[PDB]
């Protein structure tokens, strides 16, 4: 679903991300959890307290996976094969979820790289996420 | 709303918000973003391109109205329903938005404080802001319900 | 929310309708058609399958229960918000389900009524139940707001 | 995506909507605009009245094109090009609307084929929709 010029926008994008991913990816789930409470739950015998090595632990595994979507933007469905069949066969995780992770990645990427952050580059990135969101959501059957 | 110090977290950030560009960022972001949104403004000349929409003189005055709309709410935050009645028929009865498009906007609105405080804007001040804007959507649409 | 020749048009074909089974039919497909619902319900025991969802003997009793609730709602119309303040509690604060499901679930009921029911569930009829499911959706989400 | 028995599903019931596929197009979109007002502002040009010879004509096109997309199920994007360009770029038309006429769409083969719309092909002809709609939403441009 990417266009070219979207594909182009999320590479450039995520290579200014650079070796600051898993920070970023801590900062997004941080911020999920505080602003929407619920998303906790999904989490029960988490530490989500701010500094939990928990959440800078999953940080860095969620920051990881984006990495390889980034890698594979033809193939999203295959490059996320395993963590669609977690996520919604598994855990079941409401779709309304990755909307409120997607945009606490959103505000996370605007505060870190204001200048790299054009509307066209969100409007990339909005539909990467919203790509990547299908994906984990595709296999609940 | 909001507590009282969650209030008053709330107020003192506020106050830095620059009253002129924030607005017609966020506007000029929907439509960019959520292009579907351009349906509303078919009076307001070139939206073709994401820099004729950011650069549309048109969207940063609207935006500045938008955002005058939401400084008010601010000093409004226990009655948001009453301070936005107004503006509810004129997006529902009127125009017809559909109110996810409201949510969408609020949320752009926090992505750009993002972009333009950064490290201030902290995940727990970005928290009270979520309240806001949910406040805000739900007042705007309450002449759905 | 209704006008009086919708609550009456309502009212009536609540009257007659036979609804014992609906109940259970409309919670079943929730779950089969939105599999992350399945979530709420483990206790219910085997929902593995299509068939195993449909056939669960709790799956059954509670969609009866769901549709009691509905149908005190259709007694209530007038004060939905009332009627459900303790439920949205509840669903939200202690169930945490997403406001969304509540639409899921009053949509389902409707393709259930329309399956049921045959020519008697008009266009005209099932636009009066979609304002109805709205009305409860938004009282159970009431505790979100 | 569709599985393979989603589409098995989906191509069994379209064969039982059989020379009735007009018909439903046309209700559906009765439906749509009674329940759902808001969709009629689309349609500012057309006389909404129930039985209008326009919202007929407008039943068949819609209902051509699904015969269409059931005809296609290995190939959506492909398939519903040039409508995915009509109702994003041209038509505006906000990503909400699709749900509801999709679910308008399953009111009307439920009311009408009760005993066909058995929980797997309705979940089967949900995803059909959704995704019919993801493809005729994913290019705002
Ligand atoms: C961009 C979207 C997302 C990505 C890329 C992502 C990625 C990941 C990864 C890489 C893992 C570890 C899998 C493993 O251990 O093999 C994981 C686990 C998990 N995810 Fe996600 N995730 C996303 C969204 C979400 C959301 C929205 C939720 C719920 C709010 C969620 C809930 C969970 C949970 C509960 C686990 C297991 C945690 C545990 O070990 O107990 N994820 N996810
Ligand atoms: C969510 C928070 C929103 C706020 C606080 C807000 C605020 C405002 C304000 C203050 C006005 C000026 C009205 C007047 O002078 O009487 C206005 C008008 C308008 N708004 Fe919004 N709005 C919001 C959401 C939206 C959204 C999401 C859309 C479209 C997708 C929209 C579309 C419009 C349109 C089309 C007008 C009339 C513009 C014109 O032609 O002059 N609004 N709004
Ligand atoms: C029209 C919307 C709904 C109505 C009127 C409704 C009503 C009810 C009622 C009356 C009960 C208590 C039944 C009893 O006394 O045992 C209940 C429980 C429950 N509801 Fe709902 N509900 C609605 C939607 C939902 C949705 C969408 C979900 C989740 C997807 C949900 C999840 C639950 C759960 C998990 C319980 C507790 C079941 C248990 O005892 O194990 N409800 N609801
Ligand atoms: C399953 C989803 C849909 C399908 C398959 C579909 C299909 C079609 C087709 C075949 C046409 C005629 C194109 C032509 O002239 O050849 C059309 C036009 C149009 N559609 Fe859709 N449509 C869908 C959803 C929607 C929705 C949700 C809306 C908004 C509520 C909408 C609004 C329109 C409008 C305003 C036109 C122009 C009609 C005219 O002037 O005659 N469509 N669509």
């Amino acid at each position: 679903v990417l266009s070219a010029a979207d594909k182009g926008n999320v590479k450039a994008a995520w290579g200014k991300v650079g070796g600051h991913a898993a920070e970023y990816g801590a900062e997004a789930l941080e911020r999920m959890f505080l602003s929407f409470p619920t998303t906790k739950t999904y989490f029960p015998h988490f530490d989500l307290s701010h500094g939990s090595a928990q959440v800078k632990g999953h940080g860095a595994k969620v920051a990881a996976a984006l990495t390889k979507a980034v890698e594979h933007l033809d193939d999203l469905p295959g490059a996320l094969s395993e963590l669609s069949d977690l996520h919604a066969h598994k855990l079941r995780v409401d779709p309304v979820n990755f909307k409120l992770l997607s945009h606490s990645l959103l505000v996370t990427l605007a505060s870190h790289l204001p200048s790299d952050f054009t509307p066209a580059v969100h409007a990339s990135l909005d539909k990467f996420l919203a790509n990547v969101s299908t994906v984990l959501t595709s296999k609940y059957r | 709303m909001l507590t009282a110090e969650e209030k008053a977290a709330v107020t003192a950030f506020w106050g830095k918000v620059k009253v002129d560009e924030v607005g017609g960022e966020a506007l000029g972001r929907l439509l960019v973003v959520y292009p579907w949104t351009q349906r509303f403004f078919e009076s307001f000349g070139d939206l073709s391109t994401a820099d004729a929409v950011m650069n549309n003189p048109k969207v940063k005055a609207h935006g500045k109205k938008v955002l005058d709309s939401f400084s008010n709410g601010m000093k409004h935050l226990d009655d948001l329903k009453g301070t936005f009645a107004a503006l509810s028929e004129l997006h529902c009865d009127k125009l017809h938005v559909d109110p996810e498009n409201f949510k969408l906007l609020g949320n752009v609105l926090v992505v750009v404080l993002a972009r333009n405080f950064g490290k201030e804007f902290t995940p727990v001040l970005q928290a009270d802001f979520q309240k806001v804007v949910a406040g805000v959507a739900n007042a705007l649409a309450h002449r759905y319900h």
